[PDB]
RNA sequence: GCCGGCUAAGAUCAAGUGUAGUAUCUGUUCUUAUCAGUUUAAUAUCUGAUUCCUCGAGGA
């Protein structure tokens, strides 16, 4: 028996969303990662209802979404992760109602493991060099720059992976035109799992760790 | 750091194997969607609640000698 | 005669099968063989 | 040995699954065994059929007795004159009754058996009362038509 | 004959190969059906390292690819596929 | 007695300006080698292939009979630089080791023949371990440095294992790899 | 033009030979007959030595031309020529001839080289069946997605060679299996893959340093073309075996099956029961909702 | 310093697959639990054997590879693919976990040939032609081992019998 | 392999040959024995201790 699949109705779960001027103009746009499918919605004020423009079956797992419009940019480049380390920075193109992978970079293997990045995506709105990190001591720093034609040139990954330190959440704070500070709720699970007694559960709580990925140092330093 | 983290070797203890088992089985819970929208229906909690519970359980689950 | 072969194949060793009539088998090769045999089967059947 | 039936008188056309297929109508024959020779590497005409119950073996011994299988006197059983090429369907009492027509028998006759199966080897030894019965067996019975098996009677020991 | 690799953070640098070592993959070492292009780390294209073969370690004549039997196995997602070991290190003849 | 399974191939119609290297190259197309004693046979000329060029015939042998059959079925009337040739079965015709503490520059100042004798002794010692491709001796080094480069690193490792701790000229010489 | 261009291909020039290969190929492009069979066979035998040249352009042109050459000449003749050529041209350039056989598989249907090469295994020679296996390796490695159409008829041929025959007839079967699994990835031929894996698994216990990689690669291919739900199922029984030299291979195979399908094997492990000293059972996945 | 072969075999809830050499591991309970998988496949028989599974029975006596009839029964145009890809036989081998051992390979109806050799004629249209074993069944009675068997003349009618079929099993 | 055995079932020392690598060949010994420790899944291995009879001799 040979079976063939058909999606008689796409998913209806808004597991993620990100707001931004994605079409380029001042028109707001909200992207919803509904799991396998990614959709874009425009909140039409003339009618009140939100119109979902595109429902692209992504064939992956969008662990996180974090849009970013560059310094002096009309549209915004959505950063997406999947089951594999293939990080996709794509920008919407209203020419024919279709997306476009502006840059598909390879980070790690497939499978959302603890050491394979692709879980959390922390953008720096007051700067560049977005962090793309996993749950267990895996975090790369993609430096974004503008070419002569304002191209979104992705730099080399400046890995600042910790040692047996779990990551709760990661967000990039807007610095005052200085090196972008990136805070994360990190917890050292290595120093606790190496004692016979049992008191390691206490006295070891989460901690805010902020790294500065200055271009001068060319690496994310705490 | 990332040499072979995720699995032991020839004389890996059973506890140290189950610890990695749970520590890499929750990442497929906090990241995957069907196995995260299914646990929030059984426990009857929000996504953030169950995710924070699973994250806090990654300290030393499976029964820690701490 | 082959003392080296005796030490290699597993000679110079026995096994006390109490349920198999308290027989005295050879080494590990006969150890497992002593559990599946006629004497051990008869002893187990007579034991109940 | 009680649940198994020893079959004797098998030709070259009979095989190991063929006896199990022929004995399947009599009862649930679980296994079939055919001892191979050392010089020829084939069956010697005698085999065994191990069934599940003893009643099926008794029915196969009472049904397939003195049958003509593959041009051979196949028979199933419960597992100085020399007679050769005798049928396995006859017993010691049957051989004594067949030998009583020619002359008087001194005692009960004996038939040779195989050391593996123990049903029938192929030769037998019978002793008469006098030499006249032995001469009548060598004249008439040495070549008589038995049950689908040409027997041959000869003298075991003779002095020139 | 167990060759080692760099296996560092795969940057945004494309791969290369020599005139004789251009067909086979940097890891699979096969000429059958190249699937994807290989890459290098930051310490693989730096000054003298500009445009060097990933197998021959000399001049580059093409782009380093992976074998289809090595890209389907997720082998390309590892670190820098540069063929460097204790013998094939930076201070080599 | 034997009729088929012949390993002798007779090539006819060969120009007299042919050589043995060309014949070996042509035979290699369907075989590997037939150099049992030293090498494989060739064409038989008048004066044992010394005065005459060739008596219009050449012999070729192969390891297997299937290869010879395939060559005869494929190389039939093969065109060589002079002409076309036919093939028949019978046709009714026929890795560097460094040694230290071995010598001194003070011994070569009053003895010009001691350095050459020491070099010949080192060459005779290195020839027993393997084929020595290059051997040099630094007569101006105060530690007595000598280099022995062989074709194989296993022979150099064996020479370094046999030369370490050995005495040469009353002094304990050491050996290392390169 | 054919006999005039024939000696031109024998030249050692790079660009000259590269152009002559394409010229000979296009000569048999449209009509392609235009030749005696012996001439085409000689041209193929001459070009078979150039299938592994230094310049990749010549290597590509040789394969591009040999396909049309074999399609014009004939399946049986080219197959027999390649088979006879296996014994000659000793193993310094012999493997390229095997690639030529694969070219036939790439130039003709799968039954053009399968039944002809199958009879080449009936010979009891050691380095005849060995060469047949070395050729089937590249055949299934370059046949592509065509192995799914005919894979059950070649299973016993690889199984008989995977038996305890020798130390060199084991790497060939494992390589054939690894290059056929990747080629029949997810196409619906897991049955024969399991048949071959049943034999390929017991060969894991090999102390040969140069013979473990032939089985390690086979296992690394079978993990990614079969799913850990069965490979880990095999490799679970000995994950804590008492032998110190038995866990050295089981843990290595588990590591090789772990980095690949890291989260894919999470819903493949057994239910480790709970001890009184900790909480081993993963009760967070036994819900009913 | 470890559980005995009986203590480590009784404490476990499935000693049916217990092994003597397995009780000397570092974690006998863990190995016993892992060996209790649903339908897994244990280690091969070459775990402790030092013969490599090839040196003992080195004298193999069998053909190397019998040519299968799925492909053997211009090369062929209308019969090559019509015999290999059309008249192909499915290879019936082990299913899941038949791990290769050392050897692993060495360890009412009658046929027409037997009926021709026994001297029995063919079945007529409307008559009584029983086998010589059927007279004993008609005299003594039906066999108790197979009560559902039917024979022509006793339980089955004479017009049944067709060819070499002298009996039919009728299950109730 | 032959009809349980005929010591071709294993480990190990010295030398030769040779490879990029694996290797290949010749000549030994094999504890015939016990205990303690190391170790091995278990062996193995290693580390230490341990007058009488006969016909001037031999054996235990």
């Amino acid at each position: 028996m040979f079976l063939y699949n058909l999606t008689l109705q796409r998913a209806t779960g808004i597991s993620f969303a990100i707001h931004g001027n994605f079409s380029g103009t001042k028109q707001q746009e909200i992207v919803v990662s509904r799991g396998k499918i990614l959709e874009l919605l425009r909140p039409d004020p003339n009618t009140g209802k939100v119109h979902t423009l595109l429902t692209v079956e992504v064939f992956g797992v969008i662990r996180s979404l974090m849009a970013f419009r560059l310094t002096g940019g009309t549209k915004d480049y959505i950063v997406v992760g999947s089951d594999s380390g293939r990080i996709v920075i794509l920008e919407y193109q209203p020419s024919k109602n279709m997306f476009e992978k502006i840059h598909q970079e390879t980070f790690g293997k497939s499978g959302c493991r603890r050491i394979v990045p692709g879980q959390f995506l922390a953008v720096d709105p007051k700067g560049r060099a977005v962090m793309i990190s996993a749950i267990e001591k895996q975090k790369l720093v993609y430096i974004l720059n503008r070419d002569a034609a304002a191209r979104l040139t992705i730099s080399s990954p400046l890995e600042a992976h910790k040692a047996n330190t779990l990551v709760y959440h990661v967000v990039g704070v807007d610095v005052g035109f200085e090196n972008p500070m990136f805070a994360c709720l990190e917890m050292d699970y290595e120093e606790a799992d190496n004692d016979p007694t049992g008191e390691a559960a206490a006295n070891t709580q989460q901690t805010l760790t902020f790294y500065e990925l200055d271009l001068g140092l060319n690496h994310v330093v705490r | 750091q990332s040499k072979y983290i995720g699995t032991g070797h020839a004389d890996t203890t059973k506890w140290e194997w189950l610890v990695n088992q749970h520590r890499d089985s929750y990442c497929s819970y906090m990241g995957h969607f069907d196995l995260l929208n299914y646990f929030a229906i059984a426990e009857n909690e929000s996504k953030a609640r169950v995710r924070f519970n699973l994250m806090e359980k990654m300290l030393q689950p499976c029964g820690p000698p701490a | 005669i082959p003392y080296w072969l005796y030490k290699l194949h597993g000679l110079n060793i026995n096994y006390n099968c109490e349920i198999c009539g308290n027989y005295t088998y050879r080494g590990p090769k006969a150890f497992q063989r002593h559990f599946a045999e006629w004497r051990h089967a008869h002893g187990m059947r007579c034991l109940g | 040995q009680d649940a198994t039936v020893y079959v004797g008188g098998l030709d070259e056309k009979v095989s190991e699954p063929l006896l199990w297929e022929l004995f399947l109508q009599a009862g649930p024959v679980v296994n079939t065994h055919m001892p191979k020779d050392r010089v020829t590497g084939q069956h010697q005409g005698y085999g065994f059929v191990e069934f599940l119950s003893e009643e099926d073996a008794d029915y196969a011994i009472k049904i397939m007795n003195m049958i003509k299988l593959y041009g051979k006197p196949i028979r199933v059983n419960k597992a100085n004159i020399f007679i050769g090429n005798l049928d396995p369907e006859i017993d010691e009492k049957l051989l004594y009754d067949t030998f009583s027509a020619f002359g008087v028998i001194l005692q009960t006759p004996k038939i040779m058996r195989d050391p593996d199966t123990g049903n029938s080897k192929g030769y037998a030894f019978i002793n008469f009362a006098s030499f006249d019965a032995s001469d009548a067996a060598i004249e008439a019975m040495n070549g008589q038509y038995l049950c689908n098996r040409p027997i041959t009677v000869s003298y075991a020991f003779k002095k020139d | 004959p167990d060759l080692i690799f760099c296996r560092k953070q795969a940057g945004v640098a494309i791969g290369r190969l020599c005139e004789k070592c251009d067909g086979k993959c940097v890891i699979c070492d096969s000429y059958v059906r190249p699937c994807t292009l290989v890459r290098i780390c930051d310490e693989c294209n730096y000054g003298s390292y500009q445009g060097r073969c990933v197998i021959c370690g000399g001049p580059g004549v093409s782009d380093a690819y992976y074998c289809k039997e090595c890209t389907i196995q997720e082998k390309d997602r590892d670190g820098c596929p540069k063929i460097v070991n204790l013998g094939s290190s930076k201070t080599d003849l | 007695v034997e009729e088929d399974r012949n390993t002798n191939v007779y090539v006819s119609g060969l120009p007299p300006d042919i050589t043995v290297d060309e014949f070996i190259q042509l035979m290699s197309k369907f075989g590997i080698i037939m150099r049992d004693p030293q090498t494989e046979e060739f064409k038989v000329k008048l004066y044992k292939d010394n005065q005459g060029n060739l008596k219009g015939d050449g012999l070729c042998c192969y390891l297997k009979r299937e290869s010879v059959e395939l060559a005869l079925k494929l190389l039939d009337e093969d065109e060589i630089r002079g002409y076309k040739l036919h093939v028949e079965v019978a046709k009714f015709q026929l890795r560097v080791v460094i040694i230290k503490n071995m010598f001194h520059p003070m011994d070569f100042e009053d003895d010009p023949l001691v350095l050459n004798e020491i070099r010949e002794d080192l060459r005779v010692e290195c020839s027993k371990f393997g084929q020595i491709r290059k051997l040099l001796l630094f007569d101006r080094h105060p530690d007595g440095v000598a280099s022995v480069s062989f074709r194989d690193p296993e022979e150099a490792d064996y020479c370094i294992q046999t030369l370490d701790g050995r005495w040469f000229g009353g002094r304990q010489i050491t050996a290392q790899a390169w | 033009l054919l006999p005039r261009l024939t000696p031109i291909l024998k030249n050692r020039h790079e660009k000259v030979q590269e152009n002559c290969i394409d010229l000979v190929g296009r000569i048999a492009d449209r009509g392609a007959e235009y030749v005696s069979a012996r001439e085409w066979m000689r041209i193929c035998f001459e070009l078979l030595e150039l299938l592994k040249a230094h310049k990749k352009a010549i290597r590509r042109a040789t394969v591009n031309t040999f396909g049309y050459i074999a399609k014009a000449i004939g399946p049986h003749d080219v197959l027999a020529t390649l088979l006879n050529n296996l014994k000659v041209q000793e193993r310094q350039n012999r493997v390229c001839t095997t690639v030529a056989i694969a070219i036939v598989a790439e130039t003709c249907s799968p039954f053009t080289v399968l039944p002809a090469l199958m009879n080449e295994y009936r010979v009891p020679e050691l380095n005849v069946q060995n060469g047949v296996l070395k050729s089937l390796s590249f055949l299934f490695e370059y046949i592509g997605e065509m192995g799914k159409d005919y894979i059950y008829a070649v299973t016993p041929l690889l199984e008989d060679a995977l038996m305890d025959r020798d130390l060199v007839h084991r790497q060939t079967a494992s390589a054939v299996v690894q290059h056929m699994s990747l080629g029949v990835y997810g196409f619906g031929c897991e049955d024969s893959l399991n048949h071959l894996l049943n034999y390929v698994w017991p060969n894991v216990f090999e102390t040969s340093p140069h013979v473990i990689q032939a089985v390690m690669g086979a296992l690394e291919g079978l993990r990614v073309a079969i799913g850990p739900c069965r490979m880990l199922q095999y490799c679970l029984q000995g994950l804590f075996h008492p032998a110190r030299k038995v866990r050295d291979v089981y843990w290595k195979i588990y590591n090789s099956i772990y980095i690949g399908s890291q989260d894919a094997l999470i819903a493949h492990y057994p239910r480790i029961y709970n001890d009184d000293k900790n909480t081993y059972i993963r009760y967070e996945l036994d819900y009913i909702l | 310093n470890r559980f005995t072969v009986a203590e480590l075999k009784q404490l476990v809830a499935r000693p049916d697959v217990v092994e003597m050499h397995d009780v000397t591991a570092q974690d006998p309970k863990l190995l016993v639990h892992l060996k209790a998988t649903r339908n897994s496949v244990p280690v091969p028989r070459h775990w402790c054997f030092k013969r490599k599974y090839l040196q003992g029975k080195r004298g193999i006596e069998k053909p190397p590879f019998e040519l299968p009839d799925f492909i053997k029964r211009d090369i062929d145009y209308q019969k090559l693919h019509d015999a290999f890809f059309k008249w192909q036989t499915k290879p019936k081998l082990t299913i899941h976990g038949d791990l290769y051992y050392e050897g692993k390979e060495f360890e009412g109806d009658l046929s027409d040939e037997l009926r021709i050799s026994l001297g029995m004629p063919v079945g007529p249209n409307a008559h009584k032609v029983p086998p010589p074993w059927l007279i004993a069944m008609q005299r003594y009675g039906p066999p108790p081992s197979y009560p559902n068997l039917k024979i022509p003349g006793l339980n089955s009618p004479i017009p049944p019998l067709y060819g070499d079929v002298f009996g039919t099993n009728a299950a109730e």
